[PDB]
């Protein structure tokens, strides 16, 4: 018999459901991968027998954010035409897992200064049932988590 | 000025000053402009992009005026563009102008319109003069008294002079260019002082350090004083408010800037749904920028959550009543760092 | 224009501008068109398409015509098509036009009109301008005196300019548009305030923030100003009602897209037989209406049974005599999102 | 009960009626890969801390176009047979997603300058319940994405 | 979130995008090399202990570019081809970091009185899929660097 | 990490610069323009903390 | 393994310092700071345990 407030503070959280939002803009997207923190480790070892291991330099973070293609709407691509010699506007992405008709966030994670690299075109294919997706490549840094 | 009918080329002679120019993100000065000024109306801003701007506006540059020769010492020190509003209609203008971080008064009687508009909510910080006269260490704080208590004021004491200038030079026209120059080389946090004039400057009264001590401690008069290798140098950081708070204009200036970018990323949460997934967005936005602050070394602290904190909650800051209002409730706080302002030397005659 | 006798390709040089084509369902605004326009007539609209449209109808794109520079102004910001109507016969035409939704004042007086047929049942809404004359912060509760107190209207205050228009654009031809343009990318529930305007416009008098607060309160003008990194852009979403029913155009124009949606589907019950399988095929058809509206973030509710509620019955909405006499009655009940319109910092100096 | 107009205005678009466009000839397709933007990332870091990533060079565009053979025809051969020691004739590739019996298009993809590589002819194969496939690869520049 | 205006202000620049101008012509260069200040150093040492360090004797540039053979055009060739006994034609050559579709320069330096050494024929090749390439090589003096 | 405290350091005196070199400008590379400047100085020492 | 016993010895006679060589600071590399010194000497002598 658990109550359905115990469910909320227990249970663990499905990941079907999230909000994206980059920069102002709030998009639904298919899929997100990526976003993990990552880190070098620095090995000394000398002759009396001590090993010391550290953290060292961190990874820089690269995420893949996958969507459908919609017919009046192309803003993931228009963010990575703009791309002039090493200028592009960097944007913060935020990923929320949400409840049923979201007006509650769960967790929350954080990406900063992220800009696009690959933004991949559907596979048109005659002999398929899919819906045209795109994938865009986002480099970045600083991933951090947030409660709720 | 030229007429060109032929292509060719022109060789023109005449003596005309060109000044670099300079983009400056952080400081844009207004400068008060008194009545009895035929060149610019009343009540409204004439932006100024570049002293060749200027230099179009006004037909001669002219040593006997009290805003040319503030303008060009702006421009030789680094200023970027800036506003030039009359002093009479200045309290109208400048809350419409935006972006207007400095308000200058260039040998101008700025104190009553400082009071009404330097509030705690506006970005907006103020240095004007010292007084003209060569003052005393024996009458000093009288001289203080003349001056209002506000945290977001600054006085630079000795009216610079110049060998092209005729008249004296107000020294808040030339620190106006020195805030945007130390805080394009060095950044906002950075105070502004022991830096050298790059234009012709050199103080019209030079000042003991006895001096400096009387005006130093309680309404704050920062001065310009000429070291013999350093040339001339500002030797002041300090505001007009004598609390532990907000004692220096680095401090001050640092939450001006902080609070205008904090502003512009609560841009876009304006007119969005006040639930929990826009304060998850504000909080967000927050601390993405007060973190790369943190990185440049901006706020003081050896852990990174030891510089600043954001707090958005139901629970926490806004209530249930204040959110169907519409009103949402953020908390920051930073860690600012002071400079380093006496340096105590002890010499010892046995080496031990 | 051009003519084409030989197949080949034409290399006409000339200057027209063309505006690429927007479909709004949710926005078709009325243009009220002032007697001394020789292009339309009275008494029927003239339904325009596009800005192509448009430009067949007038031969040449005239920089003093006040109904010109509102209509171009109207489609560069994203208006789908349009009817054109003249404003003494303008109470004739807006009852038989069914799709209608705006009703916009292109610089011109329907207070009367709007008076009489801006009624609860009626889905019209109403934006006009502000007064074109620069007001005050002094004589302000005088100039919303000017306004009626109706929930389905608007005011945007200053008259927008252009470098294209000679004259002054009205400031509600612009908002038409945004309507549209906001509906479209975020929909009807989202507020049109800080949408950034997408032809060359800026407005004519910059707004002091102060300024501001007055006009919000009692009598709502909504105001279109400049911001440095945003362009100009609008800045409220207030009605002219106070009260705290109807104090927003979102919540305000979402009530009047939802009950012409639900009209729609009230039009296929039209002269059935009044018994109950008519009634529970009404309510099923509103209950699947308002619950995908509501999974779009239309409703604000957490749990679906707090966003809505329906009821029709013979014990609960309508009587044994109100069958007889051939009425149905049902029963909807909503809840809309409000929109943050004051964000409120608190920069503390110590972190804790 | 979604009306048929708003199904064109809001529903993602599915990949398999595409209409491909090979300089003035518009010839039918079986299946189109690749085709996708890439950038390559540079990053510079130094002592102090702070690690700057900018979007760099671009990367040459791979597109494969699959085809069956047909008895009469053979035009994606001789594209690849007129290559004399490095002239070819290049020309635009457009993919089009469309309707049912395409008079509307939906999305358009540019291609420029593409010019073939790699002609790939069919595998004959005694057991095998087949067509006779071939794919060209072209090489090219600037994919961009139109709508409509 | 960085703007775009904060990167043309804090970022490093790309080395890939640059202008060559070999005095009055401007003509487009794959790589360009050397082109550094350098000194000799003086060293006083005498018996109580002081030693004296000094910049001395400057050093003479050497520059190397290096472009592709095009059918048309031999102006790097024709450059060295006139030198008859000391007389040659000098030339003032700056190389320029510029933006994509460079209307906007970021760096410059500039190169004077060069006149040209050696300049390298391709290297035929039967079993190499390269572009035939040149390299000359310049003598001069005075590299200076300017900002914008 | 954000550099509040020393762990080690090294001084050196009476450094001049010799030696500025320029980047290596190159159509088909993904760096950096960098720049070495080479010094020759006196006195290096080594100070703990 | 944590050594109580030696298996061989070697021994070096009046070793004194030159060239100790300071570590390479580089934004890029994951290492330890590293020092070599480099010894001058004579008598290099093997012992047996």
């Amino acid at each position: 018999s658990t109550s359905t407030s115990q469910i909320a503070v227990e249970y663990p959280i499905p990941v079907y459901r999230f909000i994206v939002s980059v920069g102002d803009e709030k998009i639904p997207f298919n899929s997100v991968s990526g976003l993990d923190i990552s880190y070098d480790t620095i090995e000394y070892r000398d002759g009396v027998g001590n090993w010391f291991k550290m953290p060292g330099q961190s990874q820089s973070t690269n995420i893949t954010l996958r969507k459908g293609v919609f017919p009046g709407k192309t803003e993931l691509f228009d963010w990575i035409n703009s791309i002039q010699l090493n200028q592009v506007e960097k944007k913060d992405i935020t990923i929320s897992l949400t409840n049923d008709a979201g007006t509650e966030l769960l967790m929350t994670w954080n990406v900063s200064n992220a800009f696009p690299t690959s933004l991949t075109s559907p596979s048109f294919d005659a002999t398929s049932n899919d819906i045209a997706v795109q994938e865009i490549t986002l480099m970045a840094d600083r991933v951090i988590m947030q409660a709720v | 000025t030229t007429v060109t009918s032929y292509p060719g080329v022109y060789i023109e002679e005449l003596n005309s000053l060109a000044l670099s120019v300079s983009n400056s993100a952080t400081a844009v000065p207004v400068f008060a402009v008194d009545e009895q000024n035929q060149y610019i109306s009343e009540d409204n801003a004439i932006r100024i992009n570049s002293w060749m701007d200027y230099l179009n506006l006004i037909g001669n540059f002219n040593n006997e005026d009290k805003l040319d020769v503030s303008v060009r010492a702006y421009f030789a020190n680094g200023g970027g563009y800036c506003y030039l509003v009359k002093t009479t209609s200045l309290e109208k203008i400048i809350p419409t102008l935006d972006d207007v971080t400095l308000l200058v008064a260039a040998g101008e009687d700025i104190k009553t319109t400082v009071d009404v508009l330097c509030q705690p909510g506006k970005g907006l910080f103020a240095v004007f003069d010292g007084p003209e006269t060569e003052l005393t260490i024996n009458g000093a704080e009288e001289a203080k008294q003349a001056y209002t208590a506000t945290p977001f004021a600054a006085v630079y004491y000795p009216w610079l002079k110049a060998d092209w200038a005729n008249i004296d030079i107000p020294p808040s026209a030339v620190m106006a260019g020195v805030y945007a120059s130390v805080d394009l080389s060095r950044g906002v946090w950075k105070a502004p002082a022991n830096v050298a004039l790059k234009g012709g400057l050199e103080p019209k009264f030079l000042v003991t350090d006895e001096l400096q001590g009387e005006y130093n401690t309680g309404r704050a008069i920062n001065m310009i004083r000429n070291f013999s290798n350093t040339g001339t140098t500002v030797w002041g950081a300090r505001t007009l408010e004598d609390k532990d708070n907000w004692r220096y204009v680095p401090v001050r200036r640092l939450f001006n800037s902080v609070e205008r970018d904090i502003k512009r990323a609560m841009s876009f949460a304006m007119f969005e749904p006040n639930n929990q997934p826009t304060w998850e967005r504000v909080r967000a936005a927050i601390s993405n920028y007060l973190y790369s602050l943190w990185q440049q070394g901006g706020l003081a602290g050896s852990k990174e959550e030891d510089a600043y904190f954001v707090q958005i909650g139901k629970g926490i800051t806004m209530t249930q009543e204040q959110i169907d209002a519409g009103q949402m409730i953020v908390k920051v706080g930073l860690a600012a760092v002071r400079p380093a302002e006496f340096i105590i030397l002890q010499f010892t005659q046995d080496v031990e």
